[PDB]
Formats: C-alpha cells, sequence, structure tokens
C-alpha cells in the first residue's frame, strides 16, 4: 500500500517536470530574438559606419 | 575612388531585351543601374 | 530521488547557462557607442551638408 | 497576418506557381514556416523549426517545391520535407556562426545547395545535400583553410553557444 | 501498386487483413496477463490466470446484425513482445459479393489458465463513407468493452504514410528520403498513452487501389 503514494508523487513530479519544458521554450525564444536583434544592430552599425 | 554609396541592402539581375544589366538598392535609400 | 535531484540540477543548469551565456548587458556598450556615433554623424553630416 | 492571433510580423516571403498548383510560403516573427495556398488565400500547413536552432537564417524552396530549405540563427542548416511533414536533415560546418543566406543553385541542381554563412573567412559555402560535403567553397583569404575545420559537422548538438561577428564585412546581398 | 477507383462488382476477389501492433496497458504482465500486483495473495485468492493475448477476426454483417464472414485465428508468440505480427489473414467473400453494408469485428482471445483463456471485443466499419474500403489503406484503432472506436491524429500521420502508399505526387530522391522516412517511421515508435478499460492497436490494410462498392 505504501508504493501507491510514491507512484502518485512520481506522477505529480512528471507533470511538474512537464511544465519546465514549455518554460524553457518561452525562455529560449528571448535568446533567439536577441540573436536576430543583434544581427540587425550589427548591420545597422555597419551602415552607420558607411 | 569617385563612386560613393552605402552598403547594398538589395540587388537584382535583369535583361533589357537588348543588353543585360544589374540594378541595386542601398541602405541609404539610393538606387543605381549598371550595364 | 535521483530524478528529482536531476530536475533541480536541470533547472539550475538551464538558468545558470542562460544567465552566463547572454546577460544582454554586453549590447549596452555597442548601443551607447552606436548612439554617440549617431549623434556625431547627425551633427557632422548636416554641418557639412 | 495579424489574424494568427499572436500578432506576428512576416519575416521573409517566397511564392511559387507550379503548373499543378500555385502557393506561397512565409516565415513568422517567431520564425515559423507557414505555407498559404495562393488559390484559396488560406493556410495549407504550418511548420515550426526547433527552438534549439534559434531563428530562421534564410528561406529557400526545393526544385520540386516539396521541401523547404532554411538556415538557422544558431548557425545550422536545416532541410525539411513537406511531403511527410517533417525535418529531413540538420547540418553544420566551419566556425559554426550564423548563416547569411541559403538558396538552391541552378547549375548545382537540386542535389546541391549554396549557403552563405558558417565559417568566417569563407564567403560562400556550397554543399551537396545527399553527398553531405561542401563541393565548392569560395573564401576571401591569402591562404588555404583547414581540412578538419572545413569537414561537415554532424555529431555536434544544440548545446553550442551562438557566436557571430559584428564586423562590417558580415551583412551582404547575393543574387545568382 | 496502383490506386484507382473500382466498384463492387467491378472489383474481383475477397478481402484480406494484415494485423500488427497494439498498446501495452502496463497494468499486468506485458501480455495483459493475470493483472500483476504485490497483493498477489488475492491473485491466488481470485485465482488469476496468466493470459497470453491472441486474436480472432470475423465481420458483423451490414449492421443488420446477421452473420456472414468467417471467424479466423492465428498462432501464439509473446504478447509480452506485444505480438507484433503484420500477419495477413483472409476469408471467402469477394468484393463483388461484399455488400457495401458490412462491418469488421474482432475478438482478442488470450490464453490464461485452467479451462481459461481470455476474451476481448471490438468492431469497426469495412468501407469508407466515400465507399473506399478503409481507403484501401493503413489504420489504427481503439476499443473498450462496448461503444468505442478509432480516431486519426498520430493515426492521421500514419494515414499520411498511407498517402505515401496512396501515390501522392512523388519523386526518386523523395523515395530515398522515404527510406529516411523508414527511419522516420522508425522514430514514430515514441508514442505513449496510459488509458484503461480500452486499448489501441496498429493495423495496416493498405491495398494498391481505392475500392468502390455497389449492388450486383
Amino acid at each position: 500500500m505504501t508504493d501507491d503514494d510514491l507512484d502518485g508523487e512520481l506522477v505529480r513530479l512528471q507533470e511538474k517536470k512537464v511544465q519546465l519544458e514549455n518554460e524553457k521554450l518561452q525562455k529560449l525564444s528571448d535568446q533567439n530574438l536577441m540573436d536576430l536583434n543583434n544581427i540587425q544592430f550589427n548591420k545597422n552599425l555597419q551602415s552607420l559606419k558607411l | 575612388s569617385l563612386y560613393h554609396h552605402d552598403i547594398i541592402n538589395s540587388i537584382s539581375t535583369c535583361e533589357v531585351d537588348e543588353t543585360p544589366l544589374l540594378v541595386a538598392c542601398d541602405n541609404s535609400g539610393l538606387i543605381g543601374i549598371f550595364q | 530521488n535521483i530524478e528529482m535531484a536531476q530536475l533541480e540540477s536541470n533547472d539550475t543548469i538551464n538558468h545558470s547557462k542562460t544567465e552566463l551565456s547572454l546577460m544582454s548587458q554586453d549590447e549596452s556598450i555597442n548601443d551607447d557607442y552606436g548612439s554617440i556615433y549617431s549623434r556625431f554623424v547627425q551633427i557632422k553630416d548636416r554641418l557639412d551638408q | 497576418l495579424k489574424n494568427f492571433g499572436k500578432n506576428e510580423y512576416a519575416v521573409r516571403m517566397r511564392a511559387f506557381v507550379n503548373e499543378e498548383k500555385s502557393l506561397l510560403v512565409a516565415l513568422t516573427n517567431l520564425s515559423r514556416v507557414i505555407i498559404f495556398d495562393i488559390r484559396t488565400l488560406e493556410r495549407l500547413q504550418i511548420i515550426e523549426n526547433s527552438p534549439r536552432h534559434g531563428a530562421v537564417s534564410s528561406i529557400c524552396i526545393d526544385e520540386e517545391c516539396c521541401v523547404l530549405i532554411l538556415g538557422t540563427t544558431r548557425g545550422i542548416i536545416d532541410i525539411w520535407d513537406i511531403r511527410f511533414n517533417v525535418l529531413i536533415r540538420s547540418w553544420s560546418f566551419g566556425d559554426h556562426a550564423p548563416i547569411t543566406h541559403v538558396e538552391v543553385c541552378q547549375f548545382y541542381g537540386k542535389n546541391s545547395v549554396i549557403v552563405v554563412g558558417g565559417s568566417s573567412k569563407t564567403f560562400l559555402t556550397i554543399w551537396n545535400f545527399v553527398k553531405g560535403h561542401c563541393q565548392y567553397a569560395f573564401i576571401n583569404s591569402d591562404e588555404q583553410p583547414s581540412m578538419e575545420h572545413f569537414l561537415p559537422i554532424e555529431k555536434g548538438l544544440e548545446e553550442l553557444n551562438f557566436c557571430g561577428i559584428r564586423s562590417l564585412n558580415a551583412l551582404s546581398t547575393i543574387s545568382v | 501498386n496502383n490506386i484507382t477507383f473500382c466498384v463492387s462488382q467491378d472489383l474481383d476477389v475477397p478481402l484480406k487483413v494484415k494485423i500488427k501492433s497494439l498498446e501495452g496497458h502496463k497494468p499486468l504482465l506485458k501480455p495483459s496477463q493475470k493483472i500483476l500486483n504485490p497483493e498477489l495473495m488475492l491473485i491466488g485468492s481470485n485465482v488469476f490466470p496468466s493470459s497470453d493475448l491472441i486474436v480472432s477476426l470475423q465481420v458483423f454483417d451490414k449492421e443488420r446484425n446477421r452473420n456472414l464472414t468467417l471467424p479466423i485465428y492465428t498462432p501464439y508468440i509473446p504478447f509480452r513482445n506485444s505480438r507484433t505480427w503484420d500477419y495477413w489473414l483472409t476469408l471467402p467473400i469477394r468484393i463483388k459479393q461484399l455488400t457495401f453494408s458490412s462491418h469488421l469485428r474482432i475478438i482478442l482471445w488470450e490464453y490464461n489458465g485452467s479451462k481459461q483463456i481470455p476474451f476481448f471485443n471490438l468492431e469497426t466499419s469495412i468501407f469508407n463513407l466515400k465507399d473506399c474500403t478503409l481507403k484501401r489503406g493503413f489504420e489504427s484503432l481503439k476499443f473498450r468493452y462496448d461503444v468505442i472506436d478509432h480516431c486519426e491524429v498520430v493515426t492521421d500521420n500514419k494515414d499520411q504514410e498511407n498517402l505515401n502508399k496512396y501515390f501522392q505526387g512523388e519523386f526518386t530522391r523523395l523515395p530515398w528520403l522515404d527510406e529516411i522516412t523508414i527511419s522516420k517511421l522508425r522514430k514514430q515508435r515514441e508514442n505513449r498513452t496510459w488509458p484503461q478499460g480500452t486499448f489501441v492497436l496498429n493495423l495496416e490494410f493498405p491495398m494498391l487501389e481505392l475500392p468502390v462498392v455497389f449492388i450486383e
């Protein structure tokens, strides 16, 4: 009977671990956007240099 | 170095049906053509 | 338990790597220099104009 | 394009008309591939590049137009088959920097693709898709590059941290 | 193989079905045997037999609740290997003979214990509402004790794999990358679900051509 609660806690742990994935995606989106913006800023800076 | 132009943001190749040529648009909002 | 510790370690690794790799603070220098260069350009170019 | 609901701006757009049928394809603000049917002005399908690749570094269409060729801001090259609606392959090479542009050359055929990006010194890297190697690499330099460095990068993973270049020689335009 | 639309009397011979995969419930030994548990003193009390899942196929007629087709059953390998067969089987009723009104049915008979072997039940439709028999194509199903059926999502993806068999416009490099799509269909094994009182099975019956059906 003691195994059951452990199983349930394992499931809750699975969901809690399943949230961090979407969290991580939402995170990395900002990194990608930062990369693109960095590229644009680089090009713009080159143009300013011209 | 007489020619003065900014970086080229866009370029396109074309044919005039007589002689071929290229067009270009820079980052300064200027366009030019070379045949 | 090793999986829970691996979860905490995963969140820790993700946050630490994300904070260390790009803090976005490095772009502020190039932004300031770019702004100053923009002022110098907007001044000198119009003046020469 | 504001009807997506997330209010995304169109990044790059490439349209094509086959004697069979005509359509268009575009990249979202989140760099998501969306092919809208030119006939019905409606969305046929929606493809999304993995977030591990950063953003979309370019846009190109296959000769049969059943496949999409897209670069990555992470400095990776990704060709995907729209037929089975999946990602065919993911490639990388050189200094592993951002890819300027990607396109399918004429004389090189559909079996080879031309991609500007990757290694710094290399101006344009042309690699044959099936061959998995770069046939012709045009580079600006006074010396020949390294063979081990020019070799195709595969085993590498998403763990790579993005390293670009802020130099004025980076951004450019090309038409072939 | 070629796809084409061919009506009942126009179509010639009898149907056949290849059957392959399933979905492990994980509630018992992987063969769905005995309902394993630490409480097994009760399993001795309940006299729970270890059942090795096998299958049987016969068609419910027309939804007129008559009986037409033949029950048929195959041999036994591990159902703890999840019994992946892709094994073909058939019966003696042609497509010309086949009434557009007709329905498939299946009963999974395991092998359990003394005078004991299990029984599970399912049913489905033969042809399309578009008259194409299962679109002469691959599919996947789900069934409970009663009043349950099949859907298409990942089975819709598998149905697109059947659209590869259904001859959408295709090329030779696309075929090599369809070997790479053998690698992709290999990657499709990642599927996961944990329902109960119901189960899933992967069953492909892709033919060459799209049937059609009518009266004689």
